[PDB]
């Protein structure tokens, strides 16, 4: 019957309603550990980009490969994606924009690397048959520093080893809980570097060149834990937008369904009194 | 009438590819509205795709229809429509904006109709 | 007592369908599931055993005034009939005034009370 | 050799209920979701094409066994058509005894004529 088809088709609306209210309120708890994190990463990031702004420039020359360009001959690319999906376009944009910029500016068989971050760029770069030399997976919704500490130390080892020459790095930045871009960061070598205006000059020991070769890695690395941290806000903020868009889809068709529920009701109860008086009649 | 013995091979299979299509483009229907494009697959973005433009140059010209719009109408052949639609399948034509399949009638017109508005 | 409770079971009943969720906001719904947990074992009964209305008030009270926060759900139960024990044993002058009055004791003596029996009920 | 159909049926339908937006990606789920639609592909007929009860039990065999799990599921269609023809002339025996005896030949037998049709079938 019409009535009960239009009786369940509502029922199951609401359940996925439902469900999708669950998960907007799950996502919008994970957000705000997400921004608590991104807001106790700051001290850290800010003395060692003082620290480096101090010393990489106006204490010395440059010392050390990582601070000075070198001929290409391959590039290294890191893409942070999430896990799962049931995000709106959050790693479709960021996939796309990689893909399109590797077609159009490079992609020669074997002049590029990719490392991947999430299940959906692992898929995606397998399917359509990129490279791929690092990988990372099954991240938690808050990674800690040692989750991948091992995987950007040997991002780092690579670039020093001369396995490719620049590195580039996709993510999407968190601005508000509608706003989530697509930034692009050439991570090495370290090209650009900003002034600090404290300029304090310490007496090294030893020499220059083992401070920086030992601080330099941990900058990269330190960069890379704060891109992460951005990523993983811009994945929670789009979750729960999109469960948000998806509960008012499912609100607007329990209604329209039920105007027509109300229209076979009316014509049920209209053909049954119809058909009772008419044998009534019969008689 | 519509059997590979009466109306031929390539005339069914192409009938037969285009109505499989279209039953998967209206089963997504649901999804389509209460998530959006955002969670199909990677082909199901391909189904919907090429299901719209066939669905749009399903649509034709009417010569009686002219004293109400001034299209001047057109009569395609059954040979012409199956090579069309065969090529739209084919993904030929995927990279052409939809409108241009609405009201044009053979193949090339829709070429002549997205290069008119400048594609 | 009765609209506190009303209330609190009417927030367990929006956010039933949630229960299974320990990373929701730790600080509202959590509580309010705790809350709503309690006040639905609180609300069950006994076949053929009907409660005297001075003892149903006493027990929404002390559901209501968070006493039972710290009481494991699955012994709520055990607590109430404890309780009711307690409460024929020694605590008939708030019975009687109740009885007689049709209104709420002292609420510090209510509350020593409560306090008094807790002190003396055993969790599993 | 068809008991287990109905759980394969069952089993691919529950699955793919879903599987095309959960990206749950198990191991198992993958493999039922493939056994599944070959089995689909595999029940698939033309119209006033009959085909012998004996055929059916070899195909549903090769099928159940898990030989044709490597054939691609648009080759499915065609790798039946050539068992059909191959068994028109290679391992008749094997049909003459089934449509004698009404059971099934013996396993190793079956097995590797299966295979060496298998071998000599080229895959797209």
């Amino acid at each position: 019957a019409s009535l009960r088809d239009i009786k369940t088709r509502i029922n199951a609306t609401k359940k996925t309603s439902q469900i999708t209210k669950a998960m907007e309120m799950v996502s919008t708890s994970k957000l705000n550990r997400a921004e608590q994190n991104a807001k106790s990463f700051v001290p850290y990031m800010e003395k060692i980009q003082e620290v480096v702004a101090n010393v990489a420039l106006g204490a010395g020359g440059a010392s050390h490969p990582m601070l000075v360009s070198r001929p290409v001959k391959k590039t290294g690319y890191l893409v942070i994606t999430s896990d799962r999906g049931l995000a709106g376009a959050y790693n479709s944009n960021v996939l796309r924009l990689v893909y399109q910029t590797i077609q159009k500016r490079h992609a020669s068989p074997d002049e590029y690397a990719i490392i991947v971050i999430g299940r959906v760029g692992l898929s995606f770069f397998r399917k359509r048959n990129m490279p791929v030399i690092l990988d990372i997976t099954r991240l938690p919704d808050q990674p800690s520093f040692a989750d991948i500490k091992e995987i950007a130390r040997k991002t780092v080892g690579l670039f020093a080893d001369g396995t490719f020459d620049e590195l580039y790095m996709y993510y999407n930045h968190y601005v508000s809980a509608i706003q989530q871009e697509v930034t692009e960061r050439k991570l090495l070598p370290l090209t650009d570097l900003a002034e600090n205006k404290q300029r304090t000059v310490y007496e090294f020991e030893p020499s220059q060149e083992e401070i920086l070769d030992v601080l330099l890695p941990q900058y990269a690395e330190s960069l890379i834990y704060g891109a992460l941290l951005d990523a993983k806000a811009s994945e929670h903020a789009a979750r729960m937008t999109a469960m948000k868009n998806a509960t008012d889809n499912a609100n607007e068709l329990i209604r329209t369904l039920t105007l027509s529920y109300n229209r076979a009701r009316q014509a049920a109860i209209t053909q049954e009194i119809t058909e009772i008086v008419a044998g009534a009649n019969a008689l | 009438a519509l059997a590979p013995e009466i109306v031929g091979e390539e005339h069914y299979q192409v009938a037969r590819k285009v109505q499989q299509t279209l039953q998967r483009y209206k089963e997504l229907q649901d999804i389509i509205a209460i998530l959006g494009m955002d969670e199909l697959s990677d082909e199901d973005k391909l189904v919907v795709h090429r299901a719209r433009r066939i669905q749009f140059f399903l649509s034709q010209n009417f010569h009686v229809a002219e004293q109400f719009t001034g299209q001047p109408g057109s009569y395609v052949p059954v040979k012409e429509t199956v090579r069309g639609f065969k090529e739209i399948l084919e993904g030929k034509y995927d990279h052409l904006p939809e409108d241009a399949f609405r009201l044009v009638g053979r193949i090339e017109e829709v070429v002549e109709k997205a290069k008119a508005m400048g594609v | 007592v009765a609209g506190t409770l009303r209330l609190d079971l009417a927030a367990y009943r929006e956010l039933e369908a949630f229960a299974q969720f320990g990373s929701d906001l730790d600080k509202a719904t959590q509580a309010k599931l705790a809350r709503g947990a309690r006040t639905v074992e609180v609300l069950k009964q006994d076949l053929h055993q009907p409660i005297p209305v001075e003892k149903q008030v006493l027990i929404i009270y002390a559901l209501t005034r968070g006493f039972l926060d710290d009481i494991p759900v699955e012994d709520v139960r055990r607590f109430e009939k404890e309780f009711y024990l307690f409460l024929d044993q020694n605590g008939q002058h708030l019975l009687e005034h109740i009885r007689t009055t049709k209104d709420l004791p002292n609420e510090d003596d209510l509350n020593k009370a409560i306090e008094a029996f807790k002190k003396t009920f055993v969790v599993s």
